[PDB]
This record gives structure tokens, C-alpha cells and sequence, in this order.
């Protein structure tokens, strides 16, 4: 039996969105009491009138809010015994496979919520391969849902693409029949372009999810329902307490075969142009985020409806949809087959909180804790060895406390290929 | 491209690099320091007897001892061709502000751990004092780094053994909580975002670990060509200015005062940035940093590449085996004096059935008496008396005591004399030199000296702010390294006196003589001698 | 209470002094000794015995 | 029950000689005058 220390390397990960997404780390003092939960407001926006006489019309200030929170550690508690060759030999690569596995995780996590709660969705009829120029055509149709949404995109925007969906977009270069500087480098490296369409960062993603087709079939609203931009309301004991902007229920017929990350578009209902509050021609998109009893989901931008009658004028100044729901329209899905998703975001979109985990404390005697800086990714955990005998053994941990959080889910997007059927 | 991304990744390449030499300096540390049985799941089990016998920390101390009955410090000599006191002025202010405790304690801390784990380090740094200021109204002063090993993360392509063309290296900053908002107050960060950083991951005595907190600074070195300014010195000659150091303060405030601008060239230099860095954000981006080299000098004791990876040894890490054994066979024999029976008779009960009292160890009897009848048997079968053999160390467990013990005492010596490691302090001490004098060429003010006296040329801001200008000129003082001296006036009277031992008793005798009463300190019969010699070399001529 | 002078007025002395891992320790002479001079106090008490 | 417990010192000894040693040799501060100056600018000082 003879043996080598040359390690033969088998898997090499890149992560990028976890890069490209901003880490916030808050006092860990207050966020102790606060329950793990801290509140940011949202950028006012106001109401107007016209004319000269306006007594009795002055309106009064409305300032939303979103809240940040966490979720639960992730480690990788293994344990040593102290007489195996094979477990002597193996410790400090599981280590250093330890933080490969945990940078993975994290940037999987991003992945999956820009994905899940993604409002703006593109889809197409066909796949990026069928048509010259498609792969131009999504990523243009993303930055013109931007533009006209008027969202902000000071920080900057970016599109991830799947692997097949960017050799589709290369193919769509190389077929080109020429060859200057896009097509030469997209022909000599895979690359398309480093900016496409107005985007500044366009990448390739290997571990983008593939969104599975509903079974949903004609469901339809029940009930009309208005959604009021509120920033607080009194509770069962009097007590003023606050409420999440980026979300509203609403009562369907039936939500069977909804699940999380569905994107739905209401008949009828029409996008804004945020500011200005000038109908576009695009249906609004909006993605369930929890699907709550059997008749009740949870979409994550909320219809306020600009003609809506009920609201107070500076409610109505939050207004992001032309008209409310109307008790039988119809609710219409619009991811119909399975298909892997090309994702897009400004870069304010989505955040990394991080806490700490003081277990080097004076209460933990007999552990030692140190930092652990995980690579890749700008996170630090903890890294925690623990001595036994009673298996005559060692237990290693290494904990990582964070939550991704996306603070716009109307600015993330979805790009869907081929969403025929 | 992100900034974080970018220094985080030069960070872990040279700390997954510098792994191996690491840990092991680490545990020579451990092993020299707290304790020389490094078991961590032994503290879990029940207890048997480890003994901690030492035989190379009196070797330790000896070399310890050694090095420190031989200061070595900096000195600065004019060049060929320079003026022949060019470095009066450098080698004042090196004496000046290197004279105080915290100096001698960092290189005693680098020394110490040069010594035992291999590696040790130091650092200066510049800071604003206005009572008792060195030049400019600013200190420069140095400070230890303990636990080099860990602390300093050189970079990784450096195949030199002071660190010269590292061009990156990140020092990782330890300090308690109150330490942590003392340290946020000084450098405008944020006191209740508390920062962490990675430090190594041990097993040994998780007594050690003490609640506290890690910060880094990220030193780079750039290298580029940037412009000066050829004026023409109102007093005479054509000093050069750079850019970068007068861009916006006194530009015009040259021209006010009458320094009429010649011509314009680009110079290659080195600039050095400064980061602060937790491991999730970036606290202070590129705060440039007074001189052309890192600050960060490292002291080095066997030091070498393998195969392209740096190994570094002190005398403790090739003892362990020797030592570890040694103390393995004096806990087996103690626990072989301590735990095993005596010697004493063995008895059948019938024997002595009735005559215990006897047995019992007092001495009120003249003899003993046994039983010699047996009711069955007839009589009591005759054998004679055992004894439980006494016990005894093993002539395998004394061979090897003694074997490893000498073993230690053979690797236990350095060199023949501390010779290489006081060599390796003094290439430390040449590059302390260095970046020194750096620093001074970039805060401090310099006197040039002329022919025709020292001609200190300054101005002033509009913002009452004084912005020191020293011409390109300013390397005319290298390198060397001689005994460690106070000031320049002790410096004087050792160069007097060595000249003294080996002039003969001849007219300059006498006027060493003279010379040694002037250079001498004040009270009053000193001060009259000094008065005497005065008058002896003023009439001299 | 505002006290004379700059520093703090303890004067502090160390013999052997340094640092592991963020942790301070020093030591005179008797600390090694323990052992050895604990075993011949066992040994010359048993002895006695 | 209560067992012989003797004490053959071997340590002290030495801990005594390491004292005379420290003891034979004193120190004292020295105030010594700047570079620059006035010779005599330390002997109030250190006469007080």
C-alpha cells in the first residue's frame, strides 16, 4: 500500500453574486434585543395637487419602511478520532473543504431568494438559439423594464446568464459571419461581452436554479381587494408596531400547485412609471413568495392601484399598478415549462447581514474558538475545537451567521427562455 | 476588482502558503513558553503523572543572555565622494528618538523570539507629539509585534530574507475591548461595529484564548514615476521638490517666497498605502504612509526555501523529540517509585495466627515467633520466607533517560556563540536603518549643510500648516551597524576613547586627553576640568 | 482626583516577560523547579517512612 | 490519618544566591544632559 501527499484536485467553484452582493454587519449588542431584526425606511415619495383654492386638502407624511433580518448558523460539525491514520491524514484538507463548502452554500443562498423573489420577470416564447440577436433581445428587454419602472440603478446593474444560455449567446456571436472585435473575442474566448445592453456587469453563473413549471389552471381573485402603503398599525394591545413594505396577501380561488417563487401577472393590471404614475404597456409582474392556508398567497410587490379611491393622497403616491383587483380577474401564470433562469439585479438589491458568534467567551471553557475567515465571500465565522474521551475523540465546528435579504425585490428580475406550452 | 475581494485573496494566498513554518514556529513557542506537554485531549482524561523536567530552557536563557550582553544598533556613514558629516544630523535624530524603552523593548521581544520560534518582528511608526517633538513637530517611534509568526503575513514572493521585495503585508492587530474603542476614537471608525479577522486555529490549552479583538492592516508598495519640480533656491543652488508633496499646500507659496520654477522631470520612487481591513469591509482604503519601504522589519533565525516554500528554525524546534521522551520516562519512573508494592514478607495466616502483634512493625520484642504446629497436617510444611522484590527502574527506561538526554544536549547548541543570529539582527537592523531614514527624507526636517552652516528652507500654508521641503539629495549617508549608543555626545566620547587605547604617549595623547575632559558631563570638578581643558585648547590653537 | 506627573506612578518589574497568543506571561526561577523538588520531598518522605 | 511530609530544600539556596547576586550590583537612575544642551542642564534635576 504505498501512498502520495500530491492531492489530485477535482472541483474548482466560482461565486460571484455573493461577491457582487454588499455585507452589512450591525451592532451585535442591539440586534441581541432587537430580535435579529433591523428596520430601514424607504425613499419618500409625495403627493400633488393642481389649483388655487385648496382648503382642507393638505395632506399629511407617509414614510415606509422594509425590514432586515437572519436567519440560522451554517456549520460543519464533524469529529476527529484521535488513533485512525485516515482521519490524521485527512484533517486539514477537510478543513480548507470546509470553507470551499461554506462560501458555496452562501452564494447558493443569494442565488436561490434573487431568484425566488425576483418581481420583474422576462420570459420569451422561445430559446435564446432560435432567433439572431435574442440573447441582446433579453438582456435589452431587461434593462428597458428598468428604465421605464425608473428604478434606481446608481450602484450599478448585473445580469447573471446560465451556462447554456451563455453558449447560446456566444453561438449567436460566432454565427455571425464576420469577425471584428465582439465576434473575434467571442469566437477566441467564450466571452460575449463584459457589458451587454446597458448592463455593466454581464456574467455567467454555475449555479443559477431552474424554475419548475406550475400546475396552476385558471385561478382567479376573490373578492376585491385594496392594499393600503402603510408604515405602522396598532396591534391587538394598542401597540404601534411596523410593517413590511415589500409584501401583500392576497385571497385567491384556490392556490393549488403555487409554491414559492411562481411569478403571476393579473389580467388587466398594468405596470406604472413609478415616479411619474404613467401606465406603461407591460402587465405587472409579481412573485409569491409563501403560499399561506389553501386560499391565500403572499406576492412581494405590493399592487397599490393608482385609481384606487380609498387611499389617503400621499398613499396614492406610492402607487406602482394602474388599477386594483376586482373581485374575478383572472390571475395568469407566466412560468409554463421548466427552464433554467438568466437573472438580473441592481446591485442594491439584495444584502448580506453577518453576525457574530462570541463563543470565546469566559463562559466557554475547555472550547477553543477562534476566527475563521471564510474565503471567496466576505464573511467571518467561528472556528471551535472541543476535546472528548468519552469516545476518546475531538469535535471540530466551524459556524458561519448570516442572511441574505433582498431589500428591492421589485428591482431583481427573472429572465425565462422559452416559456411556450 | 472589488478592493476587499482583491486584498482578501492576496491575504489568504500568503497565509495558506506560510502554513507549514506557522505552525510550526507556534508550537516552539508553546512548547518554550507555557508547557512542554502539548496534549489537548489529555486534559479530558483521568489523571496520570506528567512531569515537566527542563533542559533547554536554561539553554534558552543562556542564548537569551548572550545576545543581550551585545547591543547592535544602527549607524549611519557618509558616502564616497559626500560630505564628511553627512550624517551627523540622521545619526541625532536615530539617537534621539530610538532611545527610549519601547525601542529596546521591541527588539528584545524580536530577539527573544527569534530565538525560540525562529521569527520575530518589529514596527515604526510616526506620531504627533508637541511637547518634546524630533523634528516637524512628529516622533518616530518603534513597537514590537509579538507572535511575529502569526501576527505578520508576509508576502508570499519573497525570496529575501529581510522582506525588501515583499510588496504587500498584512499585520493583524489583537486588543482588548476597551483597547477596540480606543482604537476606533484614534482612526474615526465606528465604535459599535465591532471587527473581526482570522487568527490561527489551534487545539492546545483553550486556556489561552482570551476575548478580545482582530484588526488588519494591509501595508502595499507601489512603484511609479511621478513628477518634480526643478526650482531655483533663492539662496543658492537648484534643490528638487516633488509633486505629490507640495500639489496643493504650497505650490504658489514656493513662487510667493521667490522660488522661480526651472524644469519639470518624472521620478521613479516608491510610495507606501496603509489599509484597514475586517474580514467583511473595508474601514480605511489607501491611507498613504510616510516613507518608501513597509514599516514592518523582520528578525530571522535559520532561516531558507526548501522546495519554493520558506522554512525558518530557532534551537527549541529540534529538542522537542528528546525533551518530550525525557520527560515520557521520568513520569514512568516516578509513577513506578509511587504506585507499586513494597517489600515485605509473605505469610500463609496459620503461620503467624495468634503472633500479629509481632508483625505489626513496633519493637517491644526481642524476636518473632511462628506457628509450628498444624491440627490436620501434623506439622506446617517448611519453605522458605519470600519477600516482595523491591522495586526497581528499568534498565531500558534508565539507557534511555540518559540517552535523551544527551541527544538534547548535543542539538541543544547554537552554532559553536550566537554569531549567525547576531548577524541576522544586524541585516534587521541595517533595514531598520533604511526604512528609517525613508521616513525621516519624507516627515522630518533636514538641515542641508553648506560651505560658505546649516540652511533649513521651509514654508508655510495659507492654512498656518508647514510644509517641509527637502531636495532629491538626500541619500548621502549608508547603512552600517555598531554598538548601541544613547547620543552623540556618548557616541563621542567612545570614539575619543578608542582612539586613546591606541595612540601612544605622544603630543596626540594629550590632546585626546583634552579632548575626553571637554566631552565630558557637568557637575563642578568635571566642570572645571572641562573650563581647564577649554583654555588648554583655545591657547592651543 | 487629578495626581502630579504624566505617567501612571507603578514601576512595574518582570523577569522572564512575553506573550503566547494574546496572553501575557512571565516567570522568575522556581516556577520549573516545582517538579523535580515536589518529587524529592515525596522521595525523601518515603524514604523516612 | 497524618503522614510524614518533609521538606529538603534545594531551591532556596539558589533563589538566596540569584538575591546577593541582584543585591551586590545596584542601579539607579542618571539624568544625562541632551545633544544640544546646556552641559550642566541635568544636575538639579538629578540632585533633587
Amino acid at each position: 500500500t504505498l501512498a502520495v501527499d500530491e492531492i489530485i484536485e477535482t472541483i474548482s467553484a466560482i461565486t460571484p453574486m455573493a461577491q457582487k452582493a454588499k455585507k452589512y454587519t450591525p451592532p451585535a449588542a442591539s440586534m441581541q434585543r432587537s430580535s435579529n431584526t433591523i428596520w430601514m425606511p424607504v425613499e419618500q415619495e409625495s403627493p400633488t395637487q393642481e389649483g388655487w383654492d385648496l382648503t382642507d386638502k393638505a395632506t399629511g407624511l407617509l414614510e415606509l419602511n422594509v425590514a432586515v433580518n437572519m436567519g440560522e448558523p451554517d456549520n460543519d460539525f464533524f469529529q476527529l478520532r484521535a488513533d485512525d491514520l485516515r482521519d490524521e491524514t485527512a484533517y486539514r484538507r477537510r478543513i480548507q473543504s470546509a470553507a470551499r463548502k461554506l462560501a458555496n452554500n452562501v452564494e447558493l443562498k443569494v442565488a436561490n431568494m434573487a431568484a425566488e423573489m425576483g418581481s420583474l420577470v422576462i420570459t420569451s416564447p422561445d430559446a435564446i438559439g432560435t432567433n439572431t440577436a435574442d440573447a441582446w433581445n433579453f438582456v435589452a428587454d431587461a434593462e428597458e423594464i428598468m428604465f421605464s419602472r425608473e428604478l434606481n440603478r446608481d450602484m450599478g446593474t448585473s445580469y447573471f446568464f446560465n451556462p447554456q444560455d451563455y453558449k447560446k449567446a456566444g453561438y449567436d456571436l460566432t454565427k455571425r459571419d464576420i469577425f471584428g472585435r465582439i465576434p473575434e473575442e467571442a469566437y477566441r474566448d467564450g466571452t460575449i461581452q463584459r457589458q451587454v445592453a446597458g448592463f455593466d456587469d454581464v456574467l455567467r453563473s454555475p449555479k443559477l436554479p431552474v424554475l419548475t413549471k406550475s400546475t396552476a389552471t385558471g385561478i382567479t381573485v376573490s373578492g376585491a381587494q385594496s392594499f393600503k402603503p402603510v408604515a405602522w398599525q396598532l396591534d391587538n394591545d394598542g401597540n404601534k408596531v411596523n410593517v413590511d413594505n415589500r409584501f401583500a396577501t392576497v385571497t385567491l380561488s384556490a392556490t393549488t400547485g403555487m409554491k414559492r417563487g411562481d411569478k403571476i401577472s393579473f389580467a388587466g393590471v398594468k405596470f406604472l412609471g413609478q415616479m411619474a404614475k404613467n401606465v406603461l404597456a407591460q402587465d405587472a409582474t409579481f412573485s409569491v413568495v409563501r403560499v399561506v392556508d389553501g386560499t391565500h398567497v403572499e406576492i412581494t410587490p405590493k399592487p397599490v392601484a393608482l385609481d384606487d379611491v380609498s387611499l389617503s393622497p400621499e398613499q396614492r403616491a406610492y402607487a406602482n399598478v394602474n388599477t386594483s383587483l376586482a373581485d374575478a380577474m383572472a390571475v395568469n401564470i407566466l412560468n409554463v415549462k421548466d427552464a433554467r433562469t438568466n437573472v438580473f439585479w441592481a446591485d442594491d438589491a439584495i444584502r448580506i447581514v453577518s453576525q457574530p458568534i462570541p463563543a470565546n467567551h469566559e463562559l466557554f471553557a475547555g472550547m477553543k474558538t477562534t476566527s475563521f475567515s471564510i474565503p471567496d465571500v466576505g464573511l467571518n465565522g467561528i472556528f471551535a475545537t472541543q476535546g472528548d474521551i468519552s469516545t476518546l475523540s475531538g469535535l471540530c465546528r466551524i459556524a458561519l451567521w448570516y442572511g441574505v435579504n433582498a431589500t428591492r425585490p421589485e428591482a431583481i428580475g427573472v429572465g425565462l427562455p422559452g416559456q411556450t406550452a | 476588482e472589488n478592493r476587499l475581494e482583491s486584498i482578501l485573496s492576496r491575504f489568504d494566498a500568503d497565509w495558506t502558503a506560510s502554513d507549514e513554518a506557522r505552525r510550526e514556529a507556534k508550537n516552539d513557542l508553546f512548547f518554550s513558553r507555557v508547557s512542554q506537554w502539548d496534549d489537548w485531549l489529555s486534559q479530558y482524561t483521568t489523571l496520570q503523572y506528567r512531569g515537566q523536567f527542563d533542559v533547554v530552557r536554561p539553554v534558552v536563557r543562556k542564548l537569551v543572555s548572550e545576545m543581550r550582553q551585545n547591543p547592535i544598533d544602527v549607524l549611519y556613514r557618509p558616502k564616497d565622494g559626500a560630505r564628511p558629516d553627512a550624517a551627523d544630523v540622521l545619526m541625532g535624530m536615530y539617537r534621539t528618538d530610538m532611545r527610549h524603552n519601547t525601542a529596546k523593548i521591541a527588539v528584545n521581544i524580536a530577539v527573544r523570539e527569534q530565538i525560540e520560534a525562529g521569527v520575530g518582528a518589529w514596527r515604526l511608526v510616526t506620531d504627533y507629539e508637541d511637547q518634546s517633538p524630533t523634528s516637524n513637530n512628529q516622533v518616530i517611534r518603534r513597537e514590537p509585534i509579538h507572535s511575529a509568526c502569526s501576527h505578520v503575513i508576509w508576502d508570499s514572493n519573497s525570496k529575501l530574507m529581510d522582506k525588501s521585495d515583499a510588496r504587500h503585508c498584512t499585520v493583524i492587530h489583537s486588543m482588548s475591548q476597551n483597547g477596540w474603542e480606543d482604537f476606533a476614537e484614534k482612526y474615526d471608525l465606528d465604535a459599535d461595529d465591532i471587527p473581526s479577522f482570522q487568527n490561527p486555529n489551534d487545539w492546545v490549552f483553550p486556556w489561552l484564548t482570551q476575548d478580545t479583538i482582530q484588526i488588519a492592516e494591509f501595508y502595499e508598495v507601489v512603484e511609479k514615476k511621478e513628477t518634480a519640480f526643478i526650482y531655483q533656491d533663492p539662496v543658492t543652488g537648484e534643490p528638487v521638490s516633488y509633486f505629490k508633496r507640495d500639489i496643493k499646500d504650497v505650490i504658489d507659496d514656493l513662487a510667493d517666497s521667490g522660488f522661480i520654477k526651472i524644469a519639470e522631470r518624472q521620478i521613479k520612487r516608491r510610495r507606501v498605502y496603509k489599509s484597514i481591513i475586517t474580514c467583511t469591509a473595508v474601514l480605511k482604503d489607501k491611507q498613504l504612509i510616510a516613507g518608501e519601504h513597509i514599516p514592518i522589519v523582520p528578525v530571522f533565525g535559520e532561516w531558507g526555501f526548501v522546495e519554493d516554500k520558506e522554512v525558518y528554525e530557532g534551537v527549541v524546534r529540534l529538542t522537542k523529540d528528546g525533551q518530550r521522551l525525557r520527560n515520557m520516562i521520568m513520569s514512568f519512573n516516578a509513577d513506578i517509585v509511587a504506585r507499586t508494592p513494597k517489600k515485605k514478607p509473605f505469610f500463609w495466616p496459620e503461620q503467624i495466627a495468634g503472633f500479629e502483634h509481632m508483625y505489626d512493625g513496633n519493637d517491644d520484642y526481642p524476636y518473632y515467633l511462628l506457628n509450628r504446629t498444624d491440627e490436620n497436617s501434623g506439622d506446617l510444611p517448611t519453605q522458605p520466607l519470600a519477600y516482595y522484590e523491591n522495586p526497581e527502574v528499568p534498565q531500558a527506561n534508565a539507557y534511555m533517560l540518559e540517552a535523551a538526554t544527551s541527544a538534547v544536549k548535543e542539538v541543544a547548541t547554537l552554532g559553536v556563540e550566537t554569531y549567525v543570529f547576531q548577524d541576522n539582527l544586524a541585516t534587521a537592523m541595517r533595514r531598520d536603518g533604511e526604512i528609517y531614514q525613508s521616513i525621516v527624507n519624507d516627515i522630518y526636517d533636514v538641515p542641508r549643510n553648506v560651505t560658505i552652516l546649516m540652511a533649513e528652507v521651509v514654508d508655510l500654508a495659507t492654512g498656518e500648516k508647514q510644509v517641509l521641503n527637502d531636495i532629491r539629495g538626500r541619500y548621502e549617508c549608508y547603512t552600517d551597524v555598531g554598538p548601541s549608543f544613547q547620543s552623540m555626545k556618548q557616541q563621542n566620547r567612545a570614539e575619543i576613547l578608542e582612539l586613546l587605547g591606541k595612540t601612544p604617549q605622544g603630543t596626540p595623547e594629550y590632546q585626546l586627553l583634552l579632548l575626553q575632559y571637554f566631552t565630558l558631563l557637568d557637575g563642578k570638578g568635571v566642570e572645571m576640568m572641562r573650563d581647564y581643558a577649554n583654555k588648554q585648547l583655545i591657547q592651543m590653537g
